[PDB]
């Protein structure tokens, strides 16, 4: 049961170790071990805007997916049938004004 | 002095 | 008499207007931001439509908000019960004036008077805080507070407001939905003054006819056909001064504001009154060519539609210099959709934040149960990022530089939703804003006391984390080397830290990977 | 309820209109009619529709009686509840409460 | 396209008015 | 100069059909107003 | 106004061109459009202000130069505001060529 229940939130944590792991390896002298010891040795001796423009475009982009996304529900033509009616109504007034000049 | 000021007003 | 169980009193005509005005603002009560009055028939008979009872509980619910006195009959029957009751219920969940008028020759049991208390036609109410009753003549009980509750009314148009916002000048709205005949007169006498005011098509009857109304033949039949039995049973003299009165209000349009009944929004109401008021102080003509007080008004109902169809629009040419005081004021009401508004017709934020902005609106805004909170945190717990937010709260609450980062940092401290996500649409680096802005969440909900507010920070932070996810899964499809860039990419003094370090500090599993 | 009203002979007549309304379930013709400020019905006159409402099994006049100003906690008379448990108790209710009570 | 059937209609009782003027 | 989305919208979907066909665009050019908002369109689609 | 100008001295010319009853209150003038009286009260309508500031003459120059471009349909192209298509501004620009 505990296996058939974890799996989905496994490979995502060790991902994230993954991500620990390389990066201990990568803030590392990336020497191999048994000569390694000499760096210690020699080292103790010694001791843009690009970039966001175009992450700013892809935000812009990214709000205008998610507000056509929202606007996608597509009822908006419900409400332009409404409209239409106010226009049809219209006209009678129009009609109506018709009677009054042919009084 | 509430009252006071209240029945003076009120007469 | 003053019983308490509140302050009650017995006046008469004569009394001044401005005496019982200063009587009742010295002691007891505080200065009025707003004025509700109540026109409904006395009679007993009163229906509880479920709509009648949702539009007067979200007047109550307005009122309490503004600070507002409500006028009231206060005769214990019908909807002025109901009110007694919902104001009740509001006080059991500030404080809120609920002044009823009545007139002592119309009370059944009187007892003459520390403080006198009785307990049992036209029956007072006890739930109404304050009660005046009004019967230096006419001992038999005719109306009289009617004329007394008019003049008082009147004494309050002419005050002056130090801080209304409404040009100096206390909104008086009456809202009415009473089909009674005192309901028509004190329509009609509050029309002849300077009061816009609210009528709604729905159980009331007259309230109605003059919904449907908005000659003499047409008024007739449409009286006659929303009260029959009413019309029929009044004689034809008194029902020719209907017609006149019914006329004479008709007249004034501007003025006479009315609820559809189709209408079903939750808002409808304040609506209503916030576009009565808005009117009145259009048309009025005092400010009618006047731009920035109309703004205020529709700044502080929250009127968002309606500004924009009217105070912009190509002729006026409002220019940049005055959108900065409505801005200002804006970020302290919370009403995010007007700074969006704002900013989006030509505002320039970046010259907007200038030193002594921040510096002032971070030490007179900054809520003190967050500054102590921020301060046990930074003490106690410490991280990367606490104690540079710390260090640049300090600095301004003492007295590039990122200013966008400031207010978006002030923004999610407050745990002001809509404000931020507004704020952060602005910002250069925004996941790593949005990684930041998660970092600090988590970290303040860590050292919370609070228990709902704790559940509240995590659900924004969780929010936040999901947009910079999908911003970046949006921008690595976009480009492959531009997005790595990005993510390498260190602060220039945001946190000191990109947004690796800030997802893998924050325990955000799902940005990894 | 047409040649009820119409026929002239007890148009006038308010509390028979009612009960007539409350037989057939006819809620919000009642509401629409019956009602409306015009009237003034008063509270003394609920009661007795009110009682007879509640053995008729008619909820939604029973909601609209309450709602429309009828005082329910002076209505429940100790003769009122009295009467009704004792004449309208259902026999096999009743036989079955006192088995579960004894048992 | 019920409703702009309907807006002819209306067009037509226009016409009909300027004919009657 | 009001920036409405609709109108943001649109002129963004000129600029992107200017591009395609390769069109000259010809405006103000004073940086004022809707001149502006142009501007910066062009200088985001140079930068896609 | 020059906008109003340029949309003239251009239909003077064989240039078909378009406009969009949105935003830009003359060119919804010009849409609603698509007599002296009624042009002036659509006019009025949407420059309250703005009629109220001109002068007389600049204003009867105004209506003819509007007078003059409703003139002609055909090189003139207008965008519904209902439509809310992503491809819309294309088919107007194709549809006037």
């Amino acid at each position: 049961y505990t296996v058939g229940i974890v799996q989905e939130n496994n490979d995502q944590v060790w991902k994230f170790q993954r991500y620990f792991l390389v990066q201990e390896y990568c803030n590392r002298l990336n020497i191999p071990f048994p000569f390694v010891v000499f760096a210690y040795f020699y080292m103790v001796v010694k001791k843009d805007n690009e970039t966001l423009a175009w992450e700013g475009v892809m935000k812009e982009n990214y709000l205008v997916k998610i507000n056509t996304k929202a606007n996608d529900n597509s009822e908006e033509m419900r409400h332009r049938f409404r409209q239409l009616d106010s226009k049809l109504n219209d006209l009678k007034s129009l009609l109506k004004e018709i009677a009054n000049n042919i009084k | 002095d509430l009252v006071n000021f209240i029945q003076a007003n009120f007469k | 008499g003053d019983i308490q169980f509140g302050k009650y009193l017995r006046l008469s005509c004569d009394t001044d207007s401005e005496t019982l005005y200063e009587l009742l603002t010295q002691h007891w009560h505080l200065k009025t931001p707003n004025l509700v009055i109540s026109v409904t028939g006395g009679a007993k008979n009163f229906a509880l439509k479920p709509r009648m009872r949702k539009i007067f509980s979200r007047l109550i619910y307005i009122a309490q908000s503004k600070g507002a006195w409500i006028l009231t009959g206060g005769t214990h029957y019908g909807l002025m019960k109901y009110i007694g009751e919902v104001v009740r219920d509001n006080t059991i969940s500030e404080n809120i004036v609920a002044i009823g008028i009545a007139a002592w020759g119309m009370v059944s049991n009187r007892d003459t008077l520390f403080s006198a208390q009785y307990i049992m036609l036209y029956i007072l109410d006890n739930n109404h805080t304050h009660l005046l009753l009004v019967d230096n003549g006419c001992h038999g009980h005719p109306t009289v507070e009617a004329k007394l509750r008019n003049q008082l009314e009147k004494y309050i148009s002419e005050r002056t407001s130090q801080d209304s916002n409404y040009g100096g000048k206390i909104p008086i709205v009456c809202f009415a939905q009473g089909g009674g005949r005192e309901t028509l007169k004190a329509i009609n006498t509050s029309v002849k003054s300077k009061i816009p005011c609210v009528v709604v098509e729905g159980s009331g009857q007259i309230a109605d006819v003059i919904a449907s109304l908005v000659t003499s033949s047409m008024v007739k039949e449409k009286l006659v056909r929303f009260l029959p039995r009413t019309v029929s049973r009044l004689p034809e003299e008194e029902i020719e001064s209907w017609i006149k009165w019914l006329k004479e209000i008709l007249e004034s349009s501007h003025l006479l504001t009315v609820i559809k009944m189709e209408e079903a929004g939750d808002e409808i109401v304040s609506n209503a009154i916030s576009y009565a008021l808005y009117k009145a102080f259009s048309t009025n003509e005092q400010d009618k060519d006047n731009w920035n007080g109309q703004l205020k008004l529709l700044l502080e109902w929250n009127q968002l539609d309606l500004a924009s169809d009217e105070i912009f629009t190509n002729d006026r040419r409002w220019e940049s210099a005055d959108l900065q005081e409505v801005m200002f004021t804006a970020l302290i009401k919370d009403r995010p959709k007007f700074v969006r508004l704002f900013l989006e017709n030509g505002l320039n934020l970046q010259k907007f934040l200038t030193n002594e902005v921040l510096t002032e609106l971070f030490s007179t805004h900054f809520s003190t149960l967050v500054y102590r909170n921020l301060q046990i945190a930074k003490n106690s717990y410490n991280d990367a990022l606490l104690t540079f937010v710390w260090k640049l709260v300090a600095n301004f609450r003492r007295s590039t530089r990122h200013p966008l980062q400031a207010l978006f940092i002030w923004a999610i401290l407050q745990n002001k939703k809509e404000l931020s996500k507004v704020i952060w649409e602005q910002t250069k680096g925004c996941t790593l804003a949005a990684l930041g802005a998660s970092k600090l969440l988590k970290t303040l909900a860590k050292v919370k006391n609070d228990i709902n507010a704790a559940g509240e920070s995590e659900e924004l932070a969780n929010e936040y984390e999901t947009r910079a996810v999908e911003l970046f899964t949006e921008c690595y499809s976009n480009d492959e080397d531009l997005a790595e860039q990005l993510l390498v990419y260190s602060c220039e003094a945001w946190g000191g830290s990109n947004c690796l370090e800030l997802a893998v500090e924050a325990t955000d599993q799902h940005f990894i990977a």
